[PDB]
Order: C-alpha cells, then sequence, then structure tokens
C-alpha cells in the first residue's frame, strides 16, 4: 500500500503490509496465458535456485526409477507438503527413493558367472550376459517381407 | 544455376524497409497492378524511347 | 553475430514429463538450421525411453515466430507455423534467398537487442488478437509420442547384432507412400506447404461454426439446449452487450429460447461469439437459425 | 431519459441505467485492425509530433523537434547552483562504474590475445528454477515448476575453429533521422550565385 | 450526512465534471464527495491507464495498491441490478476483490461484461468527456503505466 | 534504525547453516556447511577479521555465552570445538557422540555447562572442565535441536518423533513431553526470560510452548504459519528478539518471517535471499535482522 | 586496417590531399550553392599542381 509494484531490488527494509498487498481494480483482458504469467523471456520464469545436489538427483532419480517426486515449487498452493508424479505408487511404496534399502525384493534376474580368470576363453566377470534374453533380433515372419515392401517402394523413388 | 546471390531479385524485396508508419490508417488501401497485354508489348515498350 | 543466451526456449512435451531435469550447454554448438549463425546447443534427456533432444534454431528465430526451439511448434497453443499464421495474418514476410535473409536477421536481431528481450517483436501485437478455430483443435495433453528414437536401419535389414541393447525402435518405419512424410525443416519453419498443417487445417474446415441468417433481416434465434435450471433475466445481461436487444421469445416446453435484435448484424455476431463457444449456468447453451 | 444518439448526451457519459448499448464517443464495437500510431497528447501540451520522430528510439531518448528548442535562454547570471559540473564524489562514482564496466569488455578483447595458456576450467554446474508459463493437468507430469541443472559443456583442446566468419552482408539502416534545427535558409541572390 | 450534485474535477488536461448517482450507491458517493471535500484528490495522479477500457485515478502513493477511506481502508459493495457497465463515461469503484474498496476510481471506456458481473457503479461523467478522451490518449508502458504526469490539481463537491 | 538499511555479508563458500548475535551486538561470527565460522564486524563496514579453523564437518550450531567471551559450536564430526571470541583459538574439544552432533547449547549464568544432542539418539550434558560426559540420556531416534531453561534445571530436547521432550537434571527422568507437531522438530529457542520456547518443525507450523513451574498442561500457547520446508530437509532455526516482542524463523521458500510477540502478526516477510534460509537473528540493541542462508550470503536488514 | 609502409605513400598523401580539399570546399561555398562543382575544383587542383612543376 506504499510501494511501486514492480521495479526491482528495494534500498530499504519493507514491511509485509507495504510490499504484499494485492494490486487494486480488474484485470485487463487484453493479454493471453503467455502474457498474463510473469514470465520472464519468451516461455516463462527463469531464476537461480540453489538445491542441494544429492536431494535434487535422489529425486531426479526416483522419479526416473519409478515416476513420482517431490514438489520443487517454491509455495504453489500455500501448503508445507505434497508429491508429485504417478502419485498412487508414491503412497504404495510409502514414497521411498532409490538411495533407501528397499521394501520390494523379488524375482531377480539370472546370469552367468566365471569369476576366476584362470580359463583362457571362459572367463567374464562383469561382463556376464543374461541367460534369459538373448542377442541378435531378428524381426518376425511378416515383418521382414513387409520391410522389404517399404524398401522397394523406397526404391520405387530414386 | 550455379550462383549465391541474383535470384534474390524478382523472388521477393531485396533489401525491405517497410515505409514508417503512423498518424494515419494506410492498411486499407491497395494499388492495382500493370496490365500485362502481351500481344503488343515490346523490350523497347517498357524501357521507353532512347 | 553469435547468439550466446542462457536457458533454451521449449515448450513441455519437448523438455519431458520429468521434474528434475540434467541438461549441457555447448557455447557455440552448431549452426541454427534456418539463420545458419552459431547458437548455443542445449542437450538434454526428456525422460527414461526418449532420445536425447536438442534446440535445432537460434533464440532468434523463435522469437520472430513464436516456438519452441526443437519441434518448431507454437509456444502458447502447440500447432504448426502454417496453421497458427493461418489462424492468424502473414506480414512477417522473412525472405528465403541467402543475402535477404542474413541481412533481415541482422536487422531484426538488432531490433531485439534494442529491447527488453522478453516479447514477440512483430507478432504481439496480432498475438493480442486471438482465440480462433486454433484454439478449437489445441492439443491439450502431452505429446510425448515425438520424444521417441529413431527406426533400427540395421533392424530393417534384418542385421541388428545389438538386439535388446539397441537404444533404437524396433517397429515400423512409416509409408514413404504419404504426403506426411516428405517434411522439410524450412518448410515447416516458414510455414510453406507443411502437409501436417494441411491436415490440421482440412480438420479445422469440417469443425462447426456459426451461420448466416436463412432470409434478409431476421434477427430470430433458435436457441436449443437451453435447460430448466436457469432464468431469462440473467440471458439479458450476458446479451445486452450486443446492443438493445429486439424480441426474446421464450419456451421452456422445448427448453428453445427465440431472439431478436434491431440489426441483423448483431444476430450474426452472437452467432459467432456465441456458436460453438458459450457456456453460462455452468451449462452449454446451443444455437441455431431459425 | 432518452440517449439514442449522439446528440442527446450533451458533453458524453453513457448512463448505467438505460440497459442499452449506448456509447457517447465513437468507441465502436468493430473498430478494425489500423496500423496508424496513436495520437498522443502530452499532460497539458500540444498534440505530440514528436511521436513520428522517435519511430526506432526509445521513450527516455532526448531528441529535439521543436521550435522553443531554437530560441536562446537568458544569460543565466553568475555562479548559479544549476549549472554546476554535478558532485565531484558522483564523478568519483561514476568513474568508478565506468572503469569497471570498460575492464570488462578489455578483458574479453584480451582473452583473445593468448588462447590457451593454462587452458581452461570449468565446474560451476549450477540450477535453475523455471516456471514453464504453459500449465496443464498433464504437462510438467504435475507441478506448477521444475528444476533444471546446467552444465557447460567441457571443450576440446585439440579442436580447430567449427564455422565459417569470413561471410558478409551489407550495413543495415542506421537510426531514425533527426530533425535538422536549422536557420531559415539565408537568401541566396543571382549575382552572387554567378560569382 | 448531506448529498451534493456532480463534482467538479480539475485535471492536468482539462475541467472533468462528475455525475455520481446518490439512489443506487449513496455510500460510496457520500465517502468520495467527503474525500473530495477534505482535500484528499488534490495532487494525485491517474495511476493506471489503459486505452480503450477504463482511467484508474486517485492514489496519494500513486501505486495502485494504496489508500484508505474515511471508514477505514474497506467498505462493503452496492452490486444494484439497475447499474450496468455498457458505455464510455462510466464513473466507477476500483475493486481488490469482494466487498473491499479503498479510495480509488476508474472512469470506464468500453461496454464490458466482467465489470459489471464484479464492479460496483459509482455514477458517471457529464460535462468533460473530450478531456476524459485526451486522457485515454497518454503513452502507457508495460504495466499501463503513464510516462508523465495526468494529475488532478484541484477538486470541489459541488452543488 | 543504526548504520544499517540492508548492505550484503559474503565470503562463505556454502549454506550457512547458523550465525548468531555478539552479545555485545556489536560484531558477529557464523559459520555453516563451509566447515568455517566467519566473524565480521557488524558496524562500521561490516567486515571479517578472524576465522575460526579447526572443524571436519558442518558448523551445524553456532552458539554464545552470554557475556559472549566464549563461544561453543557444534561440527557434523561429532566433536565439539569452543573457542574463545577474543583470539580465536580452539580451547576446549569435547568429544563424546558416535555419530553427528546436530547441535548444542550453552548455560547462562550458572556454572559453565554445554548440552549436545545427535543422531545416536543421545543428549549430553558437558562441564567444559572435565573432557568427559556428564550424563547421557538415551532417547531411541535422532536428536535435532536441544536448549536449557534459564535455572540451568532443565534440556528440551526436539527430536524426529514429534515431541518436545524435557530433561529433570537431578532425577533424570522424562519430566515433561509435548504434543502438538505432525513431524519432526528442527530448531528450538527460549526466550531471554526463560518463559516460552520456540520451534520450527516439518509439521508446517510455528509453534510457541510456554514452561513454568505452574502450566495450563497442555502448553500449545501460540500457532503462527508461513514457513515452508521442502525435499531439502535443512535443519531450521528460530530465534527471539532481544524484548521477546519479534519471533523470526528461516524457511526454504527463501522468505525471511518475523511475526509480531503478542499478536501473531506477520511483522515483515523479506526477500532478497536466492536459496532456502537456514537461519535468522537480531542484534541485541537495536533492529538489525542477519539472515543467513544456502545462497552463502548474509543480508543486514534494519527496521 | 592495411597500413601505409612503402609503396603506398605517395599515393595515401595524394589521397588525404583530396580529401582535406573537399572539406574545405564544402566549408567554403554559401549557403545557396547547388552543392555541385567538387571534381572541377578538383581538376583544377591537379592542373594547378602541374603547372607548378613545369614552372
Ligand atoms: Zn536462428
Ligand atoms: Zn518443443
Ligand atoms: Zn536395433
Amino acid at each position: 500500500v506504499h510501494l511501486d509494484p514492480a521495479v526491482k531490488e528495494v534500498q530499504y527494509n519493507p514491511t509485509y503490509e507495504t510490499m504484499f498487498a494485492p494490486e487494486f481494480g480488474p484485470e485487463n483482458p487484453f493479454r493471453t496465458q503467455q502474457m498474463a504469467a510473469p514470465r520472464n523471456m519468451l516461455s516463462g520464469y527463469a531464476e537461480p535456485a540453489h538445491i542441494n545436489d544429492f536431494m535434487f538427483e535422489q529425486q531426479r532419480r526416483t522419479f526416473a526409477t519409478y515416476g513420482y517426486a517431490l514438489d520443487p515449487s517454491l509455495d504453489n498452493h500455500q501448503v508445507s507438503a505434497k508429491y508429485i508424479g504417478s502419485v498412487e505408487e508414491a503412497e504404495k511404496n510409502q514414497g521411498l527413493t532409490v538411495f533407501e534399502t528397499g521394501q520390494k525384493k523379488t524375482e531377480k534376474r539370472k546370469k552367468f558367472k566365471e569369476n576366476d580368470a584362470s580359463n583362457i576363453d571362459g572367463f567374464l566377470g562383469p561382463w556376464a550376459k543374461y541367460v534369459d534374453e538373448k542377442d541378435v533380433a531378428k524381426p518376425s515372419e511378416e515383418e521382414q517381407k513387409e520391410l522389404d515392401e517399404i524398401t522397394a517402394k523406397r526404391q520405387k523413388k530414386g | 544455376r550455379k550462383r549465391k546471390r541474383g535470384v534474390d531479385y524478382n523472388a521477393e524485396i531485396p533489401f525491405e524497409k517497410k515505409p514508417a508508419l503512423g498518424f494515419y490508417d494506410t492498411s486499407e488501401e491497395n494499388y492495382q497492378a500493370l496490365d500485362a497485354d502481351f500481344r503488343k508489348l515490346r523490350q523497347q515498350d517498357l524501357d521507353g524511347e532512347l | 553475430n553469435w547468439e550466446d543466451a542462457d536457458f533454451p526456449i521449449l515448450c513441455q512435451t519437448c523438455l519431458g514429463e520429468n521434474p528434475y531435469i540434467r541438461m549441457t550447454k555447448e557455447k557455440y554448438g552448431k549452426e541454427c538450421k534456418i539463420c545458419a549463425r552459431p547458437f548455443t546447443v542445449f542437450r538434454w534427456c526428456p525422460g527414461v525411453r526418449m532420445r536425447f533432444k536438442k534446440t535445432e534454431v537460434c533464440q532468434t528465430c523463435s522469437k520472430l515466430k513464436n516456438v519452441c526451439q526443437t519441434c518448431l511448434l507454437d509456444l502458447e497453443y502447440g500447432l504448426p507455423i502454417q496453421v497458427r499464421d493461418a489462424g492468424l495474418s502473414f506480414k512477417d514476410d522473412m525472405p528465403k534467398s541467402d543475402v535477404n535473409k542474413e541481412y533481415y536477421t541482422q536487422n531484426m536481431e538488432r531490433e531485439i537487442s534494442n529491447s527488453d528481450g522478453t516479447r514477440p517483436v512483430g507478432m504481439l501485437g496480432k498475438a493480442t488478437s486471438t482465440s480462433d478455430m486454433l484454439l478449437k483443435l489445441a492439443r491439450t495433453t502431452p505429446y510425448y509420442k515425438r520424444n521417441r528414437p529413431h527406426i533400427c536401419s540395421f533392424w530393417v535389414k534384418g542385421e541388428c547384432k545389438r538386439g535388446e541393447e539397441c537404444p533404437y525402435r524396433h517397429e515400423k518405419p512409416t509409408d514413404p507412400d504419404d504426403p506426411l512424410a516428405d517434411q522439410n525443416i524450412k518448410d515447416r519453419y516458414y510455414g510453406i506447404n507443411d502437409p501436417v498443417a494441411d491436415k490440421l487445417l482440412k480438420r479445422a474446415s469440417t469443425m462447426p461454426r456459426l451461420d448466416p441468417p436463412e432470409d434478409k433481416t431476421i434477427t430470430t434465434l433458435y436457441v436449443g439446449g437451453l435447460g430448466d435450471t436457469i432464468t431469462e433475466t440473467d440471458l439479458r445481461n450476458h446479451f445486452y452487450q450486443f446492443g438493445e436487444i429486439r424480441t426474446i421469445t421464450v419456451v421452456q416446453r422445448q427448453q428453445c429460447a427465440f431472439i431478436q435484435f434491431a440489426t441483423r448484424q448483431a444476430a450474426e455476431v452472437a452467432a459467432e461469439k456465441s456458436f460453438n463457444k458459450l457456456i453460462v449456468n455452468g451449462r452449454r447453451l446451443n444455437v441455431k437459425w431459425g | 431519459w432518452i440517449p439514442r444518439l449522439l446528440e442527446d448526451f450533451g458533453d458524453g457519459g453513457a448512463f448505467p441505467e438505460i440497459h442499452v448499448a449506448q456509447y457517447p464517443l465513437d468507441m465502436g464495437r468493430k473498430k478494425k485492425m489500423s496500423n496508424a500510431l496513436a495520437i498522443q497528447v502530452d499532460s497539458e501540451g500540444k498534440i505530440k509530433y514528436d511521436a513520428i520522430a522517435r519511430q526506432g528510439q526509445s521513450k527516455d531518448k532526448v531528441i529535439y523537434s521543436k521550435y522553443t528548442d531554437l530560441v536562446p535562454k537568458e544569460v543565466m547570471n553568475a555562479d548559479d547552483p544549476d549549472l554546476q559540473r554535478p558532485d565531484e564524489e558522483a564523478i568519483k562514482e561514476i568513474t568508478e562504474k565506468t572503469r569497471v564496466a570498460l575492464e570488462k569488455s578489455v578483458s574479453q578483447k584480451v582473452a583473445a590475445a593468448m588462447p590457451v595458456r593454462a587452458a581452461d576450467k570449468l565446474a560451476p554446474a549450477q540450477y535453475i528454477r523455471y516456471t514453464p508459463s504453459q500449465q496443464g493437468v498433464a504437462f510438467n507430469s504435475g507441478a506448477k515448476q521444475r528444476v533444471i541443472r546446467m552444465v557447460e559443456m567441457q571443450k576440446d583442446p585439440m579442436e580447430p575453429p567449427r564455422f565459417k566468419i569470413n561471410k558478409k552482408i551489407p550495413r543495415g539502416p542506421p537510426s531514425p533521422p533527426a530533425p535538422v534545427m536549422h536557420s531559415p535558409s539565408r537568401k541566396m541572390t543571382v549575382k552572387e550565385q554567378q560569382e | 450526512s448531506w448529498q451534493p450534485p456532480n463534482v467538479y474535477l480539475e485535471t492536468s488536461m482539462g475541467i472533468i465534471v462528475l455525475e455520481l448517482y446518490w439512489k443506487h450507491a449513496p455510500k460510496t458517493c457520500k465517502n468520495f464527495a467527503e474525500l473530495a471535500r477534505r482535500g484528499y484528490y488534490n495532487g494525485t495522479k491517474f495511476h493506471r491507464i489503459i486505452k480503450d477500457f477504463m482511467i484508474q485515478g486517485g492514489d496519494p502513493t500513486g501505486t495502485g495498491r494504496g489508500g484508505a477511506s474515511i471508514y477505514g481502508k474497506q467498505f462493503e459493495d452496492e452490486l444494484h441490478p439497475d447499474l450496468k457497465f455498457t458505455g464510455a463515461g462510466i464513473l466507477a469503484m476500483a475493486n481488490a476483490g469482494p466487498d473491499t474498496n479503498g479510495s480509488q476510481f476508474f472512469v470506464t471506456l468500453a461496454p464490458t461484461q466482467w465489470l459489471d458481473g464484479k464492479h460496483t457503479i459509482f455514477g458517471r461523467v457529464c460535462q468533460g468527456i473530450g478531456m476524459v478522451n485526451r486522457v485515454g490518449m497518454v503513452e502507457t508502458n508495460s504495466q499501463d503505466r503513464p510516462v508523465d504526469d495526468v494529475k488532478i490539481i484541484k477538486a470541489y463537491p459541488s452543488g | 534504525s543504526l548504520q544499517a538499511p540492508i548492505m550484503l555479508l559474503s565470503g562463505h563458500e556454502g549454506e550457512v547453516y547458523c550465525c548468531k548475535f555478539h552479545p555485545n551486538g556489536s560484531t558477529l561470527a557464523s559459520a555453516g556447511f563451509d566447515r568455517l565460522i566467519l566473524l565480521w564486524n557488524v558496524y562500521g563496514d561490516c567486515d571479517n577479521y578472524a576465522t575460526l579453523k579447526g572443524h571436519s564437518g558442518a558448523v551445524m550450531e553456532l552458539h554464545y555465552n552470554t557475556d559472549g567471551s566464549m563461544l561453543f559450536s557444534a561440527s557434523t564430526d561429532k566433536t565439539v570445538a569452543v573457542w574463545d571470541s577474543e583470539t580465536g583459538e580452539r580451547v576446549k574439544r569435547l568429544k563424546g557422540h558416535t555419530s553427528f552432533v546436530n547441535s548444542c547449547y550453552p548455560a547462562r549464568r550458572g556454572p559453565q555447562l554445554v548440552c549436545t544432542g545427535s543422531d545416536d539418539g543421545t543428549v549430553k550434558l558437558w562441564d567444559i572442565r572435565k573432557k568427559a560426559a556428564i550424563q547421557t540420556f538415551q532417547n531411541t531416534y535422532q536428536v535435532l535441536a536441544v536448549t536449557f531453561n534459564d535455572t540451568s534445571d532443565q534440556i528440551i530436547s526436539g527430536g524426529i518423533d514429534n515431541d518436545i521432550k524435557v530433561w529433570d537434571l537431578r532425577q533424570n527422568k522424562l519430566t515433561y513431553t509435548m504434543r502438538g507437531h505432525a513431524d519432526s522438530v528442527t530448531g528450538l529457542s527460549l526466550s531471554s526470560e526463560g518463559s516460552y520456547l520456540l520451534s520450527n518443525a516439518m509439521d508446517n507450523t510455528v509453534r510457541v510452548w510456554d514452561v513454568r513451574p505452574f502450566a495450563p498442561k497442555e502448553r500449545c500457547v501460540k500457532i503462527f504459519q508461513g514457513n515452508v520446508h521442502n525435499f531439502e530437509k535443512n535443519l531450521l532455526r528460530c530465534s527471539w528478539s532481544p524484548d521477546g516482542s519479534k519471533i523470526a524463523a528461516g524457511s526454504a521458500d527463501r522468505f525471511v518471517y518475523v511475526w509480531d510477540t503478542t499478536s501473531r502478526r506477520i511483522l515483515y516477510k523479506l526477500p532478497g535471499h536466492a536459496g532456502s534460509i537456514n537461519e535468522v537473528a537480531f542484534h541485541p540493541d537495536e533492529p538489525i535482522i542477519i539472515s543467513a542462508s544456502s545462497d552463502k550470503r548474509l543480508y543486514m536488514g534494519e527496521i | 586496417a592495411k597500413t601505409v609502409t612503402k609503396q603506398r605513400v605517395e599515393s595515401h598523401f595524394d589521397l588525404e590531399l583530396r580529401a582535406a580539399v573537399m572539406h574545405d570546399i564544402l566549408d567554403m561555398m554559401p549557403e545557396g550553392i547547388k552543392q555541385n562543382k567538387a571534381r572541377t575544383i578538383l581538376q583544377h587542383l591537379s592542373e594547378a599542381w602541374r603547372c607548378w612543376k613545369a614552372n
């Protein structure tokens, strides 16, 4: 009720009543979703955060492994906390991260091991392939013929 | 055609400056193109007499 | 000039479904696909099974035409450039021939650097006047199917020796006997003969619209889908905008409301503004002529 | 109590109790797309014909286009605190600002002279908090913001220049022409024109 | 508790006379006439001017968020079912939300729907729509703020 | 207002976990994640002069004595170093925890005492003259914040059980439990009178608790709001003004909240902080606020 | 920006002499002159130099 709406960088120490009172009057109708949002350069508002590296990459790998994470917004709908992602698996698995000892432990895959380095052309320490999944993937019985058709249609062009 | 410039002349306006606009609406008015008449028109006719 | 900017101009279906994104910044990595002057390349991974997309055009070539730097679709609506220019005007006229393109680029970049660095430089005043049909075919949900690795060209010849470790897709490529498969970069940028834009404008032609009076001067409005949870004293308030409103016949047994105004112009208007758009009392208010 | 025109309005003002679509001056509902810049007037002065002079200039640019800019001022009698060099501490402040501003561009020019003597080092890997401004229920996934970790790409020392720079385009248009503010054309005679 | 007729403004551009409606909203009119009488607008400016929408005016700080009343910082609304925002010249009361009004008026320039959706009509101008239209033609910026001073010099609760 | 408008205190390479005002208030000493504690003279030009090294952890808690002559801070390596304000030398180090020391407090008035709490679930009472723990209170969950009453009879501990606990030095028993937080307590601080203790928590609410011989028995005296905690899980600390009229507490939304002591009304909510804020402190004489944050900078707000 | 080394010296001198004469005749003509006639005065100066060298 005392200060300019936005200039920037106030030289005196403000009061909560003198900076965060709402602007009076109605909004103008001459602005879109991009123009009404407080954007910084053509696509939104970008400001330098200072999030801890470990916690950032923890939530990042938690989403990339499962599909849920905490909210890194500053205020949002005012409230202490909420989760953002596939929310159903967050409360299912109690909201664990990758860096913690898991709840689920079942159905491990099987692979070779010959950890001795004594038998030449038999050793595979950490280069061990899985026993179930196998190399070169030839497509199918009709996939081959339809790919031959589509390459033939490519040949009719050049 | 093997040249960098040169084809930019008929394709578009070469180094186009828009006419500065102000105090009068001039968005409605337009100009009429030249009559082709390609049964009398000659290379000397476009240029004018020497 | 160079470009040298921080944090690219991206949409949300290219930037991925993770709120936590790692990207690398390379200072003058590539050249622009349009401008051919080199810019700052930003490169991220969208999700988990995605492609590692990177920015393709300058900050300047996205400021001129209000698009995302990698998919070349609109920031606000998310449609091709030819569709958005079809639902607007086309007064940019960026030159396509070489020396004129770099001259226009230099001068418009000078106009950008002689300003704040926040707005569409020429598209702003024509971006005030909006909400055409393009708002009625804008995609609501993110199309995450673009962010998807290419067809393995060793698997097409049946020789993919990586198999299950190959990150490229083992699935059908699209039939080249298709208009939707030519798609130049510059054709998609300048708004010339984009087949995606052809199909979107064709879908657009089909779509419902307000129509002209069957006979002259008739301002009679045949309004279907009224409903009995509304009142006719509010209609007037939501209608007066137009001018003095003529006749207002009301029938609640068919739930149809007939209306009359001074001029036919206003009735056409009320159709236009009103047709396939207006809803009040949280209930759709449908309109027809006679 | 009869609007119906722009005549019955004496000096304007639409009566908001009539419940019609009256309008005092020509505030038409279908004002077409007109490209004329607005004929704007200053606080109590004339129509700003300065606006046709500042096409590509800013709003704080000072240009002279009026005849009051041509008349001389008064004698401005004596040691007046109006015509004074501002303040010696303000001079030191502007000096310090200007030397800090120029030394940065000096360092950026001088960095070319020795390209790699103690070849470059980079790890200020940082975070920026970004509000996408095109909010959707499903677009981010579920949030108003997103946080992005930016690492500067590590540059190969054994790598030549990438792109051609020798390309050259002609010099663009200069800033909007300034009005001349000349005197009234001293008169030329036939005799002196012949001499 | 008296009811004056039309209020004399003396702005920087000219003289505008305001016709205020005492039946439909008497409390805003009494408050505004009192603020014009005490000398609360002598030197305040037209802080928010949007072209062809309205001209918001009256602020001792000149910010668009300040102001008070003779009741103190707030009072209720007078949303009457007879007055509707249609047409230029309509003098009004600037809002912050439901039943929260300070000491900011705005003259509306265009027929509008959300205005009489959520605002209380104070009154209208009667003499001086030309000077109002000249105030409408003032250079603006990003936040629609004038470059020069479009301030009111004096004010009279006349009649 | 004394020579302070806002300034800027920098030098730190990591988040500034704690900062306290000189008992005199003339000078200041801060410390954080950087394993460095910084002393910058508050008056004149606000410049640091003496740095106190000797920490193989995060100088988590930093405190001062009533006199302020002796300053003791608590690190993350389970060892507390005691440094005098003058000459800056590690003078009395006490090592008794098996895990990280989360916080420490020094008893004012009565013969010198120090309390510590750690991730091993214990709270320990130290006599600076003994080089050994005096008492040990095994909880069972990690302890985050600890403070003494002014009588030096009681120890007040906040942990991750959402329950503030009060310990009797003579009985060595759990005297009191306080219920009212929905989540971990990160920061406790007594009024200068002994009368009230201020708490921050992960439950989204700042709560004042009154500790008295005669207590209502349900000591939820007041509740304040605005202070946000998030995925960073930073320890958050709060402070009382010199006269007990103002309450400051840092947040993870970079906002320095300061409520009214009597009306519980947000007096201030200053900005100018890029990263989460870890501690806010009040000058002992003048209306000056030191805000410390994870952006490695300090501000000297003047009211 | 090429340097006037040894084989550019006379050409640079006679390049700058013409420019100084051009600036002087643009300042010397009064206000109502057609602003032509510079080339003729430059030719008069070259002929005056030839007549100096020929005595
Ligand atoms: Zn480009
Ligand atoms: Zn995109
Ligand atoms: Zn493959």
